[PDB]
């Protein structure tokens, strides 16, 4: 049946598959140890001892971000071997993950790839979690889903990925990562779900109070959208939706495969309390430009294609109430060759809610995944900001020094800007 | 004798038929084990229309389940007349369309048309006279606008004589929940000109705003819609297993209102529709009958007879009533909304009564009209397939297929011929 | 707002609850009204304010719930209501 | 048969529909419910001219009430016959038309009333033959004195042939409750005197008179005169629904009644007006009947009969009673007061009688009046209107509808030359 | 259903807002949590676990206003995010609420609405208190009613404000907020309620025998008289009256939309016990030129219109008797062109009382909104007092330095010149 495979890469990725499979084992009821007190046969498999084994492999280069899941309270939840380790990480330089570091261990996590594969009966896709700024989450992270494409032509690999922010940064030489990332996720992905991570931190101070928020935090809301998109295959509905739909549902030509996440109503119970939360109400809060994932503005670029992911006590009318509004709102713009632009899915159970976690719980929830021309004008922010650190050759000779040939800085940037001048053929109406 | 199998294909399909056979099982006296605890003898005469017997007194469905997601299997399967079909029955796939119609008509559905056409064939000389096939399926999605196609023109050549019926679902301008829907009803309904003998216009829409303004339901689910939709088809055999007043079956009216062989496209009815608040007034009569046989919001269609001419109307009455003033209101309706009805053919209505009320009402009937106003429809499909095939978006999909550009071509130009001479017909 | 949920509603914190080491611990004199207030307390370390007038039972808040007492379509279009008058008492 | 189906336009003509439909409801024995539980074959023989038959004996009166605020149709569904209209029947707006006649004609109207004639529509098809319409409203609002002008309009477009009338309330100068109450009986009578077969024309300053002196009530509420005006819409129609010993309907009334197309404007009075101490008994005959109803103290019109001319009087008698004594004293009166009756129509008074009393009662009559008193009211509403037009006092709000200021004085206009040719109908002279 | 939204501008809306919404609470029956223990419909909204959040929103320019009222004893009742607060106030300076601190906080009021307006289904009025001498209550009021006025282009929008008092007064620099402020109120309003403390002070005292008031007890009475319009909508009465209604038959042309606002009976209970009251005696005092909230003597003008709100107890024959003898006094005239300027409005509903207030229970009231050519010479001393502060430029740097040039203040006098003159048309 439909099974998910996590290829997490990356510190953000343990972490995020930290948050994500506590997420997913109290979703079903899976006891720390994994034994119950078949939903769960899209993420967990039976063992002869009726265990539950989660369908991921933590991969990375430094040990300490996996060995603390190894003494977490989880350590015989997982399979030792799927935590795949490394002596010396790329220390923030794409050329290292993706030359010289990245090829000792690719024979290893390819067979535990294969491995979990061979488990799988029919594979519907892969998750696959990393960043563009860390040299494990964006060198090692891109030559193994070079190599997975040739391994697997047909099945499925959606991109979640973290951006560099526009104005804060943890690291200087993250936009050298960036442009040399962003040619894999064009040529050998199907959909990508770029956020940066200072949208986080503005709905986290806003709408749930923390004023002093935490990666946990963060790291909360984005296991929740990927347990919205997950929901339909796990639970029946009365309109499910697999990831082959709504990936035919998105993508126009295929090279635009960035569409963009929100996700509705989160809210502090303290605001809660007193508020009326409806569904003509939350699919309002999905259009919200200060709750947009992604640090642009919606105004800016007109939408080509929307999904809708309802989840919980939903009914289709007050969908059909919800959706006919939208229609009729002048400002909102869409092109003009979709006239009908949305992908509506409804499920029955509620989501659920993590103790000592942050959201407060609501009968009815809805993920919001579009496509606009918008995003694009973060690369070209990119664009910028690698322009004038290269013209003056700042911190080449590291990636130099690796085996990297100077002449594919110059490409990965031509790249973006054929790919940025194709988003502004989809703005041009005729 | 007269046998039909009800063939369903997708999601929209499934889900319908399994709410069918619900239905049609309590109009019979059928518990969900499937025997027979029916009072009347005439429960139990004719139920080898619909059910093929088994042992125990137990009636099998004449039914075969078609679908590439095998998720919705386990669904109907959980249902409450879940364990009554058999599902030797049941053929399905292992990958889904994802509501792509190319990959349903030629790259997946051809691994998995020859084990439903066996299981066709099997229930097809099961019986010794069939009256025909029936297919419930969707336009806007990847199995049922898909390989439902397909398994049509597979069954089309194989049994040419024998009527097929389609109460396929189109999919709303207004309201839609996919982006390639364009594209694949456009390709599908190329399928159905060439080879249909009947087909019926029913949209989610006006589903949509019958429970909001007729029944005034404050929650209406999905299965309120089939519900509906199970009340309709049913009325259109109650002529045919049940004996009636006047005599009929799929066969007498689907002679009767195909003028041409090109124009099978209709607008479906249904009688006895009212919410709790109506109930406690009015008067059972069937002039109040008539008055919803015509009525302005009993129609499925996403269009208006307004717009249009009635070319024909066809309204079989369940329930015992008297002949006479059924056949008066069918004549002044023609005469004072004279502009409305074609000229070149008198007596534009048909009728048809069976004795038998339904379960638990005196009175039912259903609504068979054409009109005009069917044509609203396509032209309304052509401006959304236009404008989306203009720029060739979301051209790969379909062109990763195999499959050439020229067959978006030749479809758009066999509706734009069938508008043509469906607009000469208004004006003739 | 008591009576939503047997769990206890969401409450003030308490000068027993701050215990030791919170970011809202100082000294001189202490007075529940102050951690109360919300001009004067004092925000922690990624929780949510806690909440100055008591909130409702966690299990359920829910922003609108109605299932509808219309009837069902089956039971509506089979049982047509055929007219019952009230076999009215003596008089 | 003879059918009759009431439009029920406005607040005031909302509320006098529902007391209608109450006392009308005694009349033919129906409880709330909508059943029978009388006990004469006559009072049900012929309800089916107000009412509709549904199953398990249940009847339903034939109204439509419309407004544009609903506001009014809670507090019909709160009265004690509330739920005995058709839950379709009633059509209402969002928004009002805040008592500005150009909103109601034109702005708001529009939106409505495709569903009133659809409705009425489908309540004249009902019926195989019709009679005519009913339509109850007041001349100083905005939805009634508004679109219900244009549904007048309409509906005379569709059926021409069947008759119309409208229970008509005319604003008073001497007490008035709106401002722009000249402008919209102005731009009202223009559409009354082109599209009404008859018209009848009640006033609330003479039903307060009458409960102030006739009926002497400590706290008259708006339930009295409406209960008045609803009584005398049930003596206008009690002969059509019961048999007399000299009978007749609406039509009889209007085709002797109206002497020229342009004249339909009509007083009516309602006889036994009893205070407490008259209260004793009913023992009275036609000449104190007539003696009580020629008095221009229970008139309850807004125009004094004897400042004019009396054109035509009509009288309809609900009881049992003798024809002879009847003649008597319309001749009586006839050569009694010869100067207010007009020479060249001799024998001005028109009679008709109907056996079956009133309920609650054993006697009772009502007049139908057609004098020259009419034109005093049209007169002192011109000299209002063309105060208020003059210095275009209050007339943005007309015209941000979008209309132009033509029709004003095409409406004036309108009103001058009826009042002109009623003079000249007064001063009739020689032979 | 009917709606009316509040968007009390400055700390006299705030304090306002306080005295109407703890009288409409009692009003209703909802508790300070705010759940009842749909005439609340106008006011009220339903949310989840049964609260009904008011429908206002609390908006000011320095944060300690609102801040009481967060710790107040309804905080529980009203949205945090209603109360939108601000950092640095405009200082009575009409330039910095208008264009220099306003536009920083212009867009949060129009998200707060957004919220509001998808509640409403209908929206009656709109209903806004400010003050013409608060920087924040005057500049900052005055730009939302330009956006208002292009989002709500047909909405109706009534003028509820402090105008500064003859006499005493909290500013110096008041006058040229009061000038400036004159181009909202004339173009982007249709009613307005322009009243100044001063007579209220002289009401309180004179009859209501409280020698030592303070700001809650004049916003009680202002509270009350809110109630009084709102008293048709929110209950039954035998002429109800809607906001529409009487802003027909209160405007004789587009400029003038000043009516003066009148409320009785105000006596203690002391003075109430030996005086007893019918509706001769409470219109009478409606006339009294003692009682008008507003420091102008009618009797110096004419009538044109009067809009006439009962409560209580009263009967229609009263209300016919009671017109008949005001019609019936020299005193009391009228303008040539309205022979009949009254708008006659009865509720069933009394007024209720606040505890530990100041108004008595009384079975009857009278509201009356008469708008007379007597309140043109408030504004006559206006410009006296504004002319002697521009000739010599006094404060004048204080508005140029935030960026207003200073033409605007000629036009602004000849604005409100040329509304003088208008209301010298009237009284020929
Ligand atoms: N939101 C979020 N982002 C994280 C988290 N941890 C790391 N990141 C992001 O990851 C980027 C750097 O990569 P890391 O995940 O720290 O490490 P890596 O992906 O293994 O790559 P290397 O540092 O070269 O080993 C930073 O810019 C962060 O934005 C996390 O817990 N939450
Ligand atoms: N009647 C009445 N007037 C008040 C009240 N509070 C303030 N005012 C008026 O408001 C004017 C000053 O403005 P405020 O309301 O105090 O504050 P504001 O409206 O935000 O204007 P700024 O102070 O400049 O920010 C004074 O001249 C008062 O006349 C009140 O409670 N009742
Ligand atoms: N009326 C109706 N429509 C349905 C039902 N189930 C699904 N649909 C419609 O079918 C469309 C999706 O069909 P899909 O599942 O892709 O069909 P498939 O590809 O043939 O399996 C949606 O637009 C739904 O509106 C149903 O039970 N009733
Ligand atoms: N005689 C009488 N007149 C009434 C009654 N109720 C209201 N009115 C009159 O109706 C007028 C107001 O009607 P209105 O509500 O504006 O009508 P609408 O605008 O058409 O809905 C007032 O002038 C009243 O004199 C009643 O019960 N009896
Ligand atoms: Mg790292
Ligand atoms: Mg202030």
């Amino acid at each position: 049946m439909r099974e998910c495979i996590s290829i997490h890469v990356g510190q953000a990725g343990v972490q995020i598959g930290n948050a994500c499979w506590e997420l997913y084992c109290l979703e079903h009821g899976i006891q720390p140890d994994g034994q119950m007190p078949d939903s769960f046969n899209t993420f967990f498999s039976e063992t002869g001892a009726g265990k539950h084994v989660p369908r991921a492999v933590f991969v990375d280069l430094e040990p300490t971000v996996v060995d603390e899941v190894r003494t977490g309270t989880y350590r015989q939840l997982f399979h030792p071997e799927q935590l795949i380790t490394g002596k010396e990480d790329a220390a923030n330089n794409y050329a290292r993950g993706h030359y010289t570091i990245g090829k000792e261990i690719v024979d290893l996590v390819l067979d535990r790839i294969r491995k979990l594969a061979d488990l799988c009966t029919g594979l519907q896709g892969f998750l696959i979690f990393h960043s563009f700024g860390g040299g494990t989450g964006s060198g090692f992270a891109s030559l193994l889903m070079e190599r997975l494409s040739v391994d697997y032509g047909k099945k499925s690999k959606l991109e979640f990925a973290i951006y560099p922010a526009p104005q804060v940064s943890t690291a200087v030489v993250e936009p050298y990562n960036s442009i040399l990332t962003t040619h894999t996720t064009l040529e050998h992905s199907d959909c990508a779900f770029m956020v940066d991570n200072e949208a986080i931190y503005d709905i986290c101070r806003r709408n749930l109070d923390i004023e002093r928020p935490t990666y946990t935090n963060l790291n909360r809301l984005i296991g929740q959208i990927v347990s919205s998109i997950t929901a339909s295959l796990r639970f029946d509905g009365a309109l499910n939706v697999d990831l082959t739909e709504f990936q035919t549902n998105l993508v126009p030509y295929p090279r635009i495969h960035f569409p963009l996440a929100t996700y509705a109503p989160v809210i502090s119970a303290e605001k809660a309390y007193h508020e009326q939360l409806s569904v003509a109400e939350i699919t309002n809060a999905c259009f919200e430009p200060a709750n947009q994932m992604v640090k642009c503005d919606p105004r800016h670029g007109k939408y080509m294609a929307c999904c809708m992911l309802y989840r919980g006590d939903v009914v289709p009318k007050d969908v059909n109430a919800a959706i006919a509004t939208i229609k009729t709102k002048r400002t909102i713009q869409f092109v003009d060759w979709c006239p009908t632009g949305f992908k509506v899915g409804i499920n029955y159970q509620p989501p659920t809610v993590v103790p000592g976690g942050d959201l407060a719980k609501v009968q009815r929830a809805v993920c919001m995944l579009s496509n606009t021309t918008a995003i694009a004008e973060a690369w070209a922010r990119l664009d910028h900001k690698f322009d004038l650190m290269y013209a003056k050759r700042a911190f080449v000779h590291w990636y130099v020094g690796e085996g990297m040939e100077e002449g594919e800085f110059s490409e990965a940037r031509e790249d973006l800007a054929a790919l940025e001048k194709d988003y502004e053929e989809v703005g041009v109406d005729s | 004798m007269r046998e039909i199998v009800h063939l369903q294909a997708g999601q929209c399909g499934n889900q319908i038929g399994a709410k069918f056979w619900e239905v049609i099982s309590d109009e019979h006296g059928i518990d969900p084990t499937g025997t027979y605890h029916g009072d009347s003898d005439l429960q139990l005469e004719r139920i080898n229309v619909y059910y093929n017997e088994a042992t125990g007194g137990k009636y099998v469905p004449r039914a075969v389940l078609v679908d590439l997601e095998p998720g919705t299997m386990d669904s109907v399967r959980s249902g409450p007349f879940g364990q009554i079909f058999r599902p030797d029955n049941f053929v399905f796939g292992q990958s889904g369309a994802g509501n792509n119609w190319a990959k349903g008509h030629y790259t997946e559905g051809a691994e998995l048309v020859d084990s439903v056409l066996d299981v066709v064939r099997k229930e097809a000389e099961s019986c010794d006279c069939l009256q025909g096939f029936q297919l419930t399926h969707s336009l806007g999605g990847g199995t049922g606008s898909g390989m439902g196609t397909l398994l049509i023109s597979k069954i089309r050549e194989e049994y040419p004589d024998r009527i097929m019926n389609t109460f396929s679902v189109v999919p709303s301008p207004k309201v839609s929940d996919t982006v390639v829907e364009p594209y694949n009803a456009t390709l599908s309904v190329h399928q159905l000109v060439e080879n249909t003998d009947e087909t019926y216009c029913i949209d989610n829409e006006a589903l949509y705003d019958i429970c909001f303004r007729t029944l005034k339901l404050t929650t209406p689910t999905y299965g309120d819609l089939n519900h509906l939709v199970s009340a309709t088809m049913s009325g259109v055999t109650t002529c045919l297993r049940f004996p009636g007043q006047l005599n009929a079956d799929l066969r007498k009216l689907a002679v009767n209102m195909v003028p041409f062989p090109r124009l099978h496209f209709f607008m479906p009815g249904f009688a006895p529709l009212t919410s709790r608040g109506s109930q406690q007034y009015r008067a059972l009569t069937v002039p109040e009958l008539t008055q919803q046989m015509f009525d302005a919001k009993n129609m499925m269609a996403a269009c208006d007879p307004r717009h249009g001419r009635y070319l024909t109307v066809a309204a079989v009455f369940r329930g015992r009533m008297s002949m006479k003033e059924v056949d008066e209101q069918m004549l002044n309706v023609q005469n004072k909304n004279s502009s409305y009805f074609v000229e070149w053919i008198p007596n534009n209505v048909k009728t048809a009564v069976c004795d038998i009320p339904p379960r638990g009402l005196k009175m039912s009937a259903t609504f068979i009209g054409n009109s005009t106003a069917i044509q609203e429809l396509f032209k309304r499909i052509s401006e959304q397939f236009t404008a989306m095939f203009r720029r060739k978006a979301f051209l790969h999909w379909y062109t990763g297929e195999g499959m050439d550009e020229m067959e978006f071509t030749e479809a758009e130009s066999n509706m734009n011929d069938l508008v043509s001479e469906y607009q000469q017909y208004q004006d003739a | 707002t008591v009576s939503q949920i047997c769990p206890p509603p969401r409450r003030p914190l308490t000068v027993v609850d701050i215990r030791t080491g919170m970011e809202n611990e100082r000294l001189g004199v202490v007075r529940d009204s102050m951690f109360q207030n919300p001009l004067i307390v004092k925000a922690e370390l990624g929780k949510p304010r806690e909440r100055s007038c008591s909130l409702p039972g966690i299990n359920f808040n829910y922003g609108l719930y109605i299932r509808g007492l219309d009837g069902g379509v089956p039971e509506a279009i089979g049982h047509w209501n055929v007219f019952k008058q009230q076999p009215t008492c003596p008089h």
